[PDB]
């Protein structure tokens, strides 16, 4: 649960973030499959060499559903909804893998925001990437 | 009683109780879409994420009201309109307490397009950010 | 640990670069924030009630620097994990009845502070030879 | 995040728990502290022995509240607002041992009522207790 | 644009897009307390749980209607209000999409201290349960 | 595990008395549905679609006397869990991909099919002495 404060530090250093959400996205991803090498199961359908177009492409889907969940923190459920249906219903994505790629997440934002990654940003944002997690994996 | 304008701290403005969870519906409104973009022709991210869209055209023998409700209301501090060069008066006529959303209102001219905000956070540990410039680009002119 | 001879070399060679006496009240700061129960194993510390106040806290940086060294310590004895933490085990289950849990928490707000201090330079592939660490450490801890 | 389905399954199941409301929750706290002892740490100023006055009585109040919970499903940050100052800002509490509470209330449930406690039922309320576990642990 | 009666099916009238996130606010208002009790002298939980308090009297020159807020409005299938022995005519006027709450309004005479319901819920795999009494007892009697 | 006399007593008397044909597929089958993402590992099983279906699953039936059976074997061999679910460790993280957490959501549902079958029967002590052989079998399968 965010406080007013969370949603602020969130929405704040995301819009710091920007253009470059997409190659942050990216970058995530490819530091996820490397240190744990278990999530490459869940896509066996790309080629998962680094630098692979499928990768950087994903990786920028995932920034703009992340945009998207930030955009609407008041009510994720309703705006992540076919997400939802995807990771929750379709795909049954194991939630260990969510807290794997949100730790990438906040490693990729600390390395290329250093000085937005304040203690304070990093508790927030830890915390809303657990709730997008817990919407992601749950069937409502 | 008296309060700090929802201009100067809206986290202020929305402790007073006579508009705390308060009903705020027109007789004849409209809803329109919006943009804000920042200085650099981007979206300005903190505002799309912070307004709710589509806001609302409300029509009055004065002239057309604009109401936008505002996310996150205890976090902000100043939040001034402008219609060009001149200063737009804020009001808040209502807080929704459940979700920490303001609702303001301010009148524009007929067949306005743009409305130039500005505008700060306030919250925590003396974090402060101020946002000099945001364009609030409207889906079309607006009329009545 | 399994780690390749070019994973120690990159584990090694970015570990020299650290400083020492600030990534650790770093670390612990951090975790301490970010996981805010694990203030209840510091209450002896003192005044943890903002992050302002934890981080400028001078008992957090000085043990910030403990653990830090109890990571330094853990980069030598890699094929021996378990027996070199196991002193440490019993402390932090015997005596302060933390979860194994917690471990990972502050193994990965390591790896944080870590890309936080070295930026373009914490690669995916020395994050991930990190990682092994961090796993290998918390699960010693857990033994 | 609750279906509606499982706001439903909850409300009409805890409906029939309803006056043993309070002995269910003293029996959820007398089996986490036998099942998982470092929980007791947590309660020293109590008096642990079995058929304590203290543990009733504080079983009374956790039901009295999971009651309160399951009433306002639909927004228990605000319900339990005072609740989450206890046990996040005050007592700091390890989220680990939520999940201990949880597991032995569900366990009590099962026990007393076997008709009530499907497996559609049990989704439900796993997933209930989760949320009411984020929002007691939570600092907003 | 024909839909069932709230009366028989309530989560098949909030369907109706004449109703979806209306507005609902009337000129003249009171908020009332009231308490939901079973056959059996308790607290009828599911109603208490499912319902928003305080709920609404609102005041018109026909009598006075109650509005009240359902909660889960999906799956709720009959919800029957009966004053005393005759059966009351039960209104569908906003369904809130976000929050999946429906308001109903139902007219009551001068002085009804309590109301009784008929209701059941309806989802899931073929889940069903009926709540064949629950009596709505006002904090005041409802007058204007 | 380290269980008294008494608790071995205890929990090898309630394990004579339960139907092994059905709280299997019963703790099987409540996994499936309480922790939905478990249905991803057992899509062989065909269809998992609703309630009705997995608990109706006689595959689901199958497979969950199996994994009673592993526990049967784990209340024999209680002072060496590591070595009897060895092979089966192997299989879940090497094959599988299993994560260990998904091994304590197992055991703790199987826990509360046994307080549903014994009701008043499954007492706290007892219950008690069940979770230290659900909690070792969980480890045993993670080493
Ligand atoms: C931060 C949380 C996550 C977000 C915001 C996210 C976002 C997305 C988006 C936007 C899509 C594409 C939707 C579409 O085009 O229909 C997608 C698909 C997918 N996601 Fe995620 N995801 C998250 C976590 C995960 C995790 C942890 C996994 C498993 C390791 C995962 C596995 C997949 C897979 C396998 C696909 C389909 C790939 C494809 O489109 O070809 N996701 N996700
Ligand atoms: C891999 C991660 C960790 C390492 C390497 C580590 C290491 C250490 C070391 C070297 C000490 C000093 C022992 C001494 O004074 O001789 C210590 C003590 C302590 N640790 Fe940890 N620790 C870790 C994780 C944690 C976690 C997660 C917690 C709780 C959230 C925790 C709580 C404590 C406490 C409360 C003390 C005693 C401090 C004092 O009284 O001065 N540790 N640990
Ligand atoms: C289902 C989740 C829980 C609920 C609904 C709950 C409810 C409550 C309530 C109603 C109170 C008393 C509030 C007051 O009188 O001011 C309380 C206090 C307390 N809680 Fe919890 N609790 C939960 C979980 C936990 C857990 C997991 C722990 C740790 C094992 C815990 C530890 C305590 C302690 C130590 C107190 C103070 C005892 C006292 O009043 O003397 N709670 N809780
Ligand atoms: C302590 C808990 C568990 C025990 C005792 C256990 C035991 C077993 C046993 C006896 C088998 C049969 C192996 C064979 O065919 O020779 C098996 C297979 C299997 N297990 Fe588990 N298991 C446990 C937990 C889990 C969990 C949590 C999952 C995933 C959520 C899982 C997924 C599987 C799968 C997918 C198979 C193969 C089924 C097939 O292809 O027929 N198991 N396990």
């Amino acid at each position: 649960v965010l406080s007013p404060a969370d949603k602020t530090n969130v929405k704040a250093a995301w819009g710091k973030v920007g253009a470059h959400a997409g190659e942050y996205g990216a970058e995530a991803l490819e530091r996820m499959f490397l240190s744990f090498p278990t999530t490459k199961t869940y896509f066996p359908h790309f080629d998962l060499s680094h630098g692979s177009a499928q990768v950087k492409g994903h990786g920028k889907k995932v920034a703009d559903a992340l945009t998207n969940a930030v955009a609407h923190v008041d009510d994720m459920p309703n705006a992540l909804s076919a997400l939802s249906d995807l990771h929750a219903h379709k795909l049954r994505v194991d939630p260990v893998n969510f807290k794997l790629l949100s730790h990438c997440l906040l490693v990729t934002l600390a390395a290329h925001l250093p000085a937005e990654f304040t203690p304070a940003v990093h508790a927030s944002l830890d915390k809303f990437l657990a709730s997008v997690s817990t919407v992601l994996t749950s069937k409502y | 009683q008296q309060y700090p304008p929802a201009d100067e701290s809206l986290q202020d403005a929305i402790k007073n109780p006579a508009i705390i969870d308060k009903e705020h519906t027109a007789d004849n409104w409209r809803p329109i879409d919006f943009q804000m973009k920042n200085d650099k022709g981007e979206r300005q991210f903190y505002h799309y994420a912070s307004t709710v869209e589509p806001a609302t055209v409300i029509f009055t023998k004065t002239g057309p009201i604009i109401e936008l409700g505002l996310k996150t209301a205890s976090t902000w501090k100043k939040f001034e309109v402008y219609e060009g060069d001149k200063k737009l008066p804020v009001e808040l006529v209502s807080y929704d307490s459940d979700k920490d959303y303001a609702y303001i209102r301010f009148p524009v001219s007929n067949g306005t397009r743009e409305v130039k905000i500005v505008s700060s956070i306030e919250y925590g540990e003396n974090i402060h950010e101020d946002y000099d410039y945001t364009l609030m680009v409207f889906a079309q002119p607006i009329t009545n | 640990v399994h780690l390749t001879p070019e994973e120690k070399s990159a584990v090694t060679a970015l570990w020299g670069k650290v400083n020492v006496d600030e990534v650790g009240g770093e670390a612990l700061g951090r975790l301490l924030v970010v996981y805010p129960w694990t203030q209840r194993f510091f209450e002896s510390f003192g005044d943890l009630s903002t992050p302002d106040a934890v981080m400028g806290n001078p008992k957090v940086k000085a043990h910030g620097k403990k653990v830090l060294g109890a990571f330094s310590d853990g980069l030598a004895h890699l094929d021996n994990l378990k027996g070199t933490f196991a002193t440490l085990s019993e402390l932090h289950c015997d005596k302060l009845h933390v979860d194994p849990e917690n471990f990972r928490l502050l193994g990965n707000v390591l790896v944080c502070v870590l890309a936080h201090h070295f930026g373009k330079e914490f690669t995916p592939p020395v994050q991930a030879a990190y990682q092994k660490v961090v796993a290998g450490v918390a699960n010693a801890l857990a033994h």
